[PDB]
């Protein structure tokens, strides 16, 4: 690890656990 | 028919009003002209951000780590933005919960260099590309949702 290319990557997956947390709420309630 | 760069754009340009007043950054005044038709205190630009703002202070921890670990590695953060970027919206398949989590962090990063006598203005600049040249993979998959103020208009 500690790599500049995997620092990055893992800030990205962070941020994707953040924003499919948000969108869980969204399709049960359209539909 | 707002573009993704634009209300993005416009975000940062509202919030660096809402927060000291004060002079808006140069590098920001001129990513307006360089473009910008949608108006800071537009309704839909007022609507996201609060939204954005409540996704910041429910993430404020997770915001601060990763953008401090971000900013503090990187040497070209405006290709580095780009990287987070696809990894999120091209290595998957993009989300109305991973659109708003990117445009908030996004938000977030400009508040911690638009108002600060001490950031570089190089440090600023590439950010402020890297984030509008970056998020501009949103606008196709958005557009097919309707776009960004049907989006929230509900």
């Amino acid at each position: 690890s500690e790599s500049q290319e995997d620092i990055i990557r893992n800030i990205a997956r962070h941020l994707a656990q953040v924003g499919d947390s948000m969108d869980r709420s969204i399709p049960p309630g359209l539909v | 028919a707002y573009s993704t760069r634009e209300i993005l754009l416009a975000l940062c340009i509202r919030d660096s009003r809402v927060h000291g007043n004060g002079t808006l950054h140069p590098v920001l005044e001129l990513a307006a002209r360089e473009p910008l038709r949608l108006s800071p205190e537009d309704t839909v630009v007022l609507r996201y951000h609060v939204l954005l703002e409540e996704i910041i202070e429910r993430n404020s921890e997770t915001f601060t780590e990763t953008w401090n670990r971000f900013i503090t590695h990187t040497e070209h953060v405006d290709l580095d933005f780009n990287s987070v970027f696809l990894e999120i919206f091209h290595r998957g398949d993009p989300s109305l919960g991973r659109a708003l989590a990117w445009m908030a962090w996004c938000m977030h990063a400009c508040r911690t260099l638009c108002c600060n006598q001490s950031t570089p203005y190089y440090v600023v600049d590439l950010s402020v590309r890297g984030m509008l040249e970056a998020s501009e993979g949103l606008d196709g998959w958005i557009h097919q949702q309707g776009g960004w103020s049907t989006l929230i208009e509900d």
